[PDB]
C-alpha cells in the first residue's frame, strides 16, 4: 500500500524559506515520478513542478522557476521541495503527487500525501484603518471598511451593539501584503436611512486597536 | 600448466549491472569444468548445445564468461529464444547457443537496507539486441513523435531503471548472480581445454 | 496558463450535470491527457478521469469525460448527494508542465438556486484623503456558493489589485463573498467608471460605481 508521508506544518516570515519533505512507501520509491501541488486556504490547485527520483531529473513551471528546489534522497526514499524568498501569497498546502504512470511523467497522480500547510504571515502586528461606507446616492446600504490589520481578528459591533438586525460583518480578505481587511454592511431600507445614527465599533485587541466611525451620506 | 581464470569470474568481489554486463575472454590454460558443476552454491546450471558433463574433456579455441546481475523472475529469461525487458534489451542469447548459464541468489550481498539502487537495467530501447550485443548508451528515448534534444520528460524517458534489491524482497524480486559461459570453436588452435 | 472551469455547476438529485474546462489549442486542444480530480472539503484530491475519457478503477460509471477543440467536459450522470465536491480538470501544457483548471464546485440543490445580490461601494473621501482608494463588492444570498468576481475599469478588464474572498456559509444555509479592488485615488478619477460582475450559474450580476 502506497503512502507518501509529509513533514509538518512550518510558520515562515517572508523572505525566509522553507523545505517540506515527502517520504514514500509500499512502492520502489525510483519507479514513479513524483510531482508537488501547493493549495492556498480556499482557492485551487495549482501545479508546480515534477522530479524524477531514479535520473534526478526536474521541471518546474514558468512562475516558480528561481525560487523552487527539488531533490531526492533514494537511500530514505524521500523527496524534497525547497521555496526560496517566500511571499504572503506563498501560504498554502504543499502536496506531493506520485504519477500513476511506471518511470514515465504524464501528470495523472493517484496517490497524494496528507500536505504540509506553511503559513507565511506577515512580519509585525497592525491596527485596521476605518473608514465609513457611505450609503449610496427599496434598500439602502450603509458600513465601515476595516481596512489592513494583522492579525486575525476584529470585532466589529454598531451602536455600542445595539444594532444587530440587518449587519453582516463578512469575512476578512487576505491581501497579498499579508494584511486582512474587512467589511461590515448594515442594511436598512430607503426610505428610513437618516432616521437613526450609525456608529460602527471596531475592536483590534492584538494592536489595543479601538475605533468608533460614525458613517452617514456624503454631501 | 595455467589454470583458467574461472576465481575472478564466479567469486569476483562486485558484478555489473545488466545492461552493462561484463565479458572475460579464458584462451590459454586448462579448466575444469567438474568442480563447477560439482559445487552446489548454483540454484540455476542448465547447458544448451553441450553437456557438463561431456565439458571437462572437449577443447574450445576461446570461452566467454558473462557475468551481471538481475532479479528472481528474470533468471529465466537468460536462455535462447526467451522473451521480456531483460532478454530484448539487456543481454540476448542466441537460438544455436552453446554453453552453460549459471546463477545463485546473491541477496546477501548485493541487497541494502533501504534499497540498493546500483544495479541498473535497460527499461526502454528503440529495438531489440542482437545475440551477444551490449548497449550501454544513456541517450534520452525518444518515445513520441516530437525530438526530445537531451532533455528528460514527455514522452522523452530516461532509458535506464534501478532495482530495488531489499533484503525484505520476495525471491522473485531478489539480486541473482548470472556467469554465462560460452564455448567457441574457431577454426584455429583449441586452447581451453579441461582436465 | 490557467485553464477556464465555471465557478458552479449545480442539478438536482438524479440529474445529470456537466462541468466544462476551456483551454488553448497547445493544452486542451493540443494532447489527449486531460485529467479530472474531485476534492471533498479538507481532503486530498482523486483522479476521476485521466487521458480524456478513461476512468481508475473504482471510479463510478457515472463520472465520464469528453473533449471537443480547446474545451473538456466532466459529466455526471444520476447525482447523488456525495458527488458535491470540488473538481479540477487538468491537462498537459506542453514543455514539460502541466496546468489546472480553477476548480467548480458541484453542489445537489437542496434548494432553490438563489442568484446573488451585489452591493458595490466607491472609495471613502477619508480613504482619497490618505492617498488610497479601495472598492469593496459585497455579495450575498447566493445558491449554490461558488461564484466568480470580474472587475471592469470603464469597459476594459482589470485583474491587478483584486482580492476575492472564498464563498462562506450564512446562517440562513446560503452563501456570501467579498471582493475588493485596490486602486490609487488617480486609476479612481481617471476612468469614468468602475464595475463588479458577479457570475453565477450563468447568469451575471453588475454595480457600476463613478467618481464624486
Ligand atoms: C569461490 O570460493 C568458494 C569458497 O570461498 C570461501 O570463502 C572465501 C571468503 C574464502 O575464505 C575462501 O577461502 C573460502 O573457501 C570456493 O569453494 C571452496 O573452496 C575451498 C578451497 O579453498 C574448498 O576446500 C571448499 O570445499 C570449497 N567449497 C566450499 C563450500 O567452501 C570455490 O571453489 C571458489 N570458486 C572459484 C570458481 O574459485
Ligand atoms: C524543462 O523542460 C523544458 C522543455 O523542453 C522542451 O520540451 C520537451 C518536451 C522536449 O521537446 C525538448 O526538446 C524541448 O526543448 C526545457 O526547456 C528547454 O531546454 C532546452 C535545453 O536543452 C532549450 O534548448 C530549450 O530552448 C528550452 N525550451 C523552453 C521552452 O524553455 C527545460 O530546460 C527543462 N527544465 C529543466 C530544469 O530540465
Amino acid at each position: 500500500q502506497v503512502q507518501l508521508v509529509q513533514s509538518g506544518a512550518e510558520v515562515k516570515k517572508p523572505g525566509a524559506s522553507v523545505k517540506v519533505s515527502c517520504k514514500a512507501s509500499g512502492y520502489t520509491f525510483t519507479g514513479y515520478y513524483m510531482h508537488w501541488v501547493r493549495q492556498a486556504p480556499g482557492q485551487g490547485l495549482e501545479w508546480m513542478g515534477w522530479i524524477n527520483p531514479n535520473s534526478g531529473g526536474t521541471n518546474y513551471t514558468q512562475k516558480f522557476q528561481g525560487r523552487v528546489t527539488m531533490t531526492r534522497d533514494t537511500s530514505i526514499s524521500t523527496a524534497y521541495m525547497e521555496l526560496s524568498r517566500l511571499r504572503s501569497d506563498d501560504t498554502a498546502v504543499y502536496s506531493c503527487a506520485r504519477d500513476m504512470a511506471f518511470s514515465m511523467v504524464r501528470g495523472s497522480f493517484d496517490y497524494w500525501g496528507q500536505g504540509t500547510l506553511v503559513t507565511v504571515s506577515s512580519a509585525s502586528t497592525k491596527g485596521p484603518s476605518v473608514f465609513p461606507l457611505a450609503p449610496s446616492s427599496g434598500t439602502a446600504a450603509l458600513g465601515c471598511l476595516v481596512k489592513d490589520y494583522f492579525p486575525e481578528p476584529v470585532t466589529v459591533s454598531w451602536n455600542s451593539g445595539a444594532l444587530t438586525s440587518g449587519v453582516h460583518t463578512f469575512p476578512a480578505v487576505l491581501q497579498s501584503s499579508g494584511l486582512y481587511s474587512l467589511s461590515s454592511v448594515v442594511t436598512v431600507p430607503s426610505s428610513s436611512l437618516g432616521t437613526q445614527t450609525y456608529i460602527c465599533n471596531v475592536n483590534h485587541k492584538p494592536s489595543n486597536t479601538k475605533v468608533d466611525k460614525k458613517v452617514e451620506p456624503k454631501s | 600448466t595455467n589454470l583458467c581464470p574461472f576465481g575472478e569470474v564466479f567469486n569476483a568481489t562486485r558484478f555489473a549491472s545488466v545492461y552493462a554486463w561484463n565479458r572475460k575472454r579464458i584462451s590459454n590454460c586448462v579448466a575444469d569444468y567438474s568442480v563447477l558443476y560439482n559445487s552446489a552454491s548454483f540454484s540455476t546450471f542448465k547447458c544448451y548445445g553441450v553437456s557438463p558433463t561431456k565439458l571437462n574433456d572437449l577443447c574450445f579455441t576461446n570461452v566467454y564468461a558473462d557475468s551481471f546481475v538481475i532479479r528472481g523472475d528474470e533468471v529465466r529469461q537468460i536462455a535462447p529464444g526467451q522473451t521480456g525487458k531483460i532478454a530484448d534489451y539487456n543481454y540476448k542469447l542466441p537460438d544455436d547457443f552453446t554453453g552453460c548459464v549459471i546463477a545463485w541468489n546473491s541477496n546477501n550481498l548485493d541487497s541494502k537496507v533501504g534499497g540498493n539502487y546500483n544495479y541498473l537495467y535497460r527499461l526502454f530501447r528503440k529495438s531489440n539486441l542482437k545475440p551477444f550485443e551490449r548497449d550501454i548508451s544513456t541517450e534520452i528515448y525518444q518515445a513520441g513523435s516530437t525530438p526530445c534534444n537531451g532533455v528528460e520528460g514527455f514522452n522523452c524517458y530516461f532509458p535506464l531503471q534501478s532495482y530495488g534489491f531489499q533484503p525484505t524482497n520476495g525471491v522473485g524480486y531478489q539480486p541473482y548472480r548470472v556467469v554465462v559461459l560460452s564455448f567457441e570453436l574457431l577454426h584455429a588452435p583449441a586452447t581451453v581445454c579441461g582436465k | 496558463a490557467v485553464l477556464t472551469q465555471p465557478p458552479s455547476a449545480s442539478g438536482s438529485p438524479g440529474q445529470s450535470v456537466t462541468i466544462s474546462c476551456t483551454g488553448t489549442s497547445s493544452d486542451v486542444g493540443g494532447y489527449n491527457y486531460v485529467s479530472w480530480y474531485q476534492q471533498h472539503p479538507g481532503k486530498a484530491p482523486k483522479l476521476m478521469i485521466y487521458e480524456v475519457s478513461k476512468r481508475p478503477s473504482g471510479v463510478p460509471d457515472r463520472f465520464s469525460g469528453s473533449k471537443s477543440g480547446n474545451t473538456a467536459s466532466l459529466t455526471v450522470s444520476g447525482l447523488q448527494a456525495e458527488d458535491e465536491a470540488d473538481y479540477y480538470c487538468s491537462s498537459y501544457a506542453g514543455s514539460n508542465h502541466w496546468v489546472f483548471g480553477g476548480g467548480t464546485k458541484l453542489t445537489v440543490l437542496g434548494q432553490p438556486k438563489a442568484a446573488p445580490t451585489v452591493t458595490l461601494f466607491p472609495p471613502s473621501s477619508e480613504e482619497l484623503q490618505a492617498n488610497k482608494a479601495t472598492l469593496v463588492c459585497l455579495i450575498s444570498d447566493f445558491y449554490p456558493g461558488a461564484v466568480t468576481v470580474a472587475w471592469k475599469a470603464d469597459s476594459s478588464p482589470v485583474k491587478a489589485g483584486v482580492e476575492t474572498t472564498t464563498p462562506s456559509k450564512q446562517s440562513n444555509n446560503k452563501y456570501a463573498a467579498s471582493s475588493y479592488l485596490s486602486l490609487t485615488p488617480e486609476q479612481w478619477k481617471s476612468h469614468r467608471s468602475y464595475s463588479c460582475q458577479v457570475t453565477h450559474e450563468g447568469s451575471t450580476v453588475e454595480k457600476t460605481v463613478a467618481p464624486t
